């Protein structure tokens, strides 16, 4: 089960 | 009797030649179940093991959505690391990610991963406690800083201790026949003369599952490591592994040596003598 | 910066002259990921050589398995030719049914 989006970049 | 689920993601830039290719693979212990490739006709998460095919069509839509979202994040993540490290616009760079969890024989949460490496070296990583991050260098510290302010660990802690362990439990339940199985190694021994002075004694382990194996030589019941050639566990291609340990032996001394195999499909460690 | 591939040419099942098997070339510990693997029959490139999807281990280093069917014969010779940015020229590793 892939993680749900993390809408935070580097 | 622990079990694990892992996802390995790679994003390799190719400047001037379109967007970076992103690959992602999922593994349950040593068996690969999923694949996604940004440079593929389908543009979908595709199965790689029989037991994942029993998942409904909604799964394939949601998984495709989630992997697609990460791929997008990782292409901007590649462009950020580039400016962070004051690196030229020219040149291919690699961003890799590993996330997943480990569970007990009963299904309890043991450990959880979420970490990146930039150009083969650790960039950032969630700590064992899942509340804190490890920043390798200064660029990673800027990210550490950004992620602490944005409550990224809090969210991943919930994915890691929740979604991950539950999803793993059902993959273990559905994939019982093939995952819970333990394939013992088929052992044998070969003998090749180097010269009329000495010879190579090879000792093999074939068709075993999982990949955890131990191969050790002994000259007169005393552990040898002086002249031992031990290759890396290699996949046979059928979902089983292979390994061997060779030893340099003088002509006639062959009966002083024994090969020792330790595998979780073996009740007691097998000893091997020539012939 | 970069690491060199560690090459292994072997078969799925033990080699027997006249029986159909699988020729394998496993590569690992390399960096970056761009690698050219070719399986050869009597020095010539085998067409339709399948490979695993790019993966890595806990230590970040890549691994790949290229493979094809083959019927071993005492007559014919096999090997895999590998290319990477860490090699000035392609690396040829012959197939020994004994290693
Ligand atoms: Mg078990």
């Amino acid at each position: 089960i892939y993680f749900s989006p993390i809408r935070v970049t580097f | 009797g622990s079990h694990s689920m892992r996802y390995f993601s790679t994003s390799v830039s190719r400047p001037g030649r379109g967007e970076p290719r992103f690959i992602a693979v999922g593994y349950v212990d040593d068996t690969q179940f999923v694949r996604f490739d940004s440079d593929a006709a389908s543009q979908r998460m595709e199965p790689r093991a029989p037991w994942i095919e029993q998942e409904g069509p909604e799964y394939w839509d949601e998984e495709t959505g989630k992997v697609k979202a990460h791929s997008q994040t990782d292409r901007e993540n590649l462009r950020i690391a580039l400016r962070y490290y004051n690196q030229s616009e020219a040149g291919s760079h690699t961003l890799q990610m590993m996330f997943g969890c480990d569970v007990g024989s009963d299904g309890r949460f043991l450990r959880g991963y979420h970490q990146y490496a930039y150009d083969g070296k650790d960039y950032i990583a969630l700590k064992e406690d899942l509340r804190s991050w490890t920043a390798a260098d200064m660029a990673a510290q800027i990210t550490k800083r950004k992620w602490e302010a944005a409550h990224v660990a809090e969210q991943q802690r919930a994915y890691l201790e929740g979604t991950c362990v539950d999803g793993l439990r059902r993959y273990l339940e559905n994939g019982k026949e093939t995952l819970q199985r333990t394939d013992p190694p088929k052992t044998h021994m070969t003998h090749h003369p180097i010269s009329d002075h000495e010879a190579t004694l090879r000792c093999w382990a074939l068709g075993f599952y999982p990949a955890e194996i131990t191969l050790t030589w002994q000259r007169d019941g005393e552990d040898q490591t002086q002249d031992t050639e031990l290759v890396e566990t290699r996949p046979a291609g059928d979902g089983t592994f292979q390994k061997w340990a060779a030893v340099v032996v003088p002509s006639g001394e062959e009966q002083r040596y024994t090969c020792h195999v330790q595998h979780e499909g073996l009740p007691k460690p097998l000893t091997l003598r020539w012939e | 910066i970069q690491r060199t591939p560690k090459i292994q040419v072997y078969s799925r099942h033990p080699a027997e002259n006249g029986k159909s098997n699988f020729l394998n070339c496993y590569v690992s510990g390399f960096h970056p990921s761009d690698i050219e693997v070719d399986l050869l029959k009597n020095g010539e490139r085998i067409e339709k050589v399948e490979h695993s999807d790019l993966s890595f281990s806990k230590d970040w280093s890549f691994y790949l398995l290229y493979y094809t069917e083959f019927t071993p014969t005492e007559k014919d010779e096999y090997a895999c030719r590998v290319n990477h940015v860490t090699l000035s020229q392609p690396k040829i590793v012959k197939w020994d049914r004994d290693m």
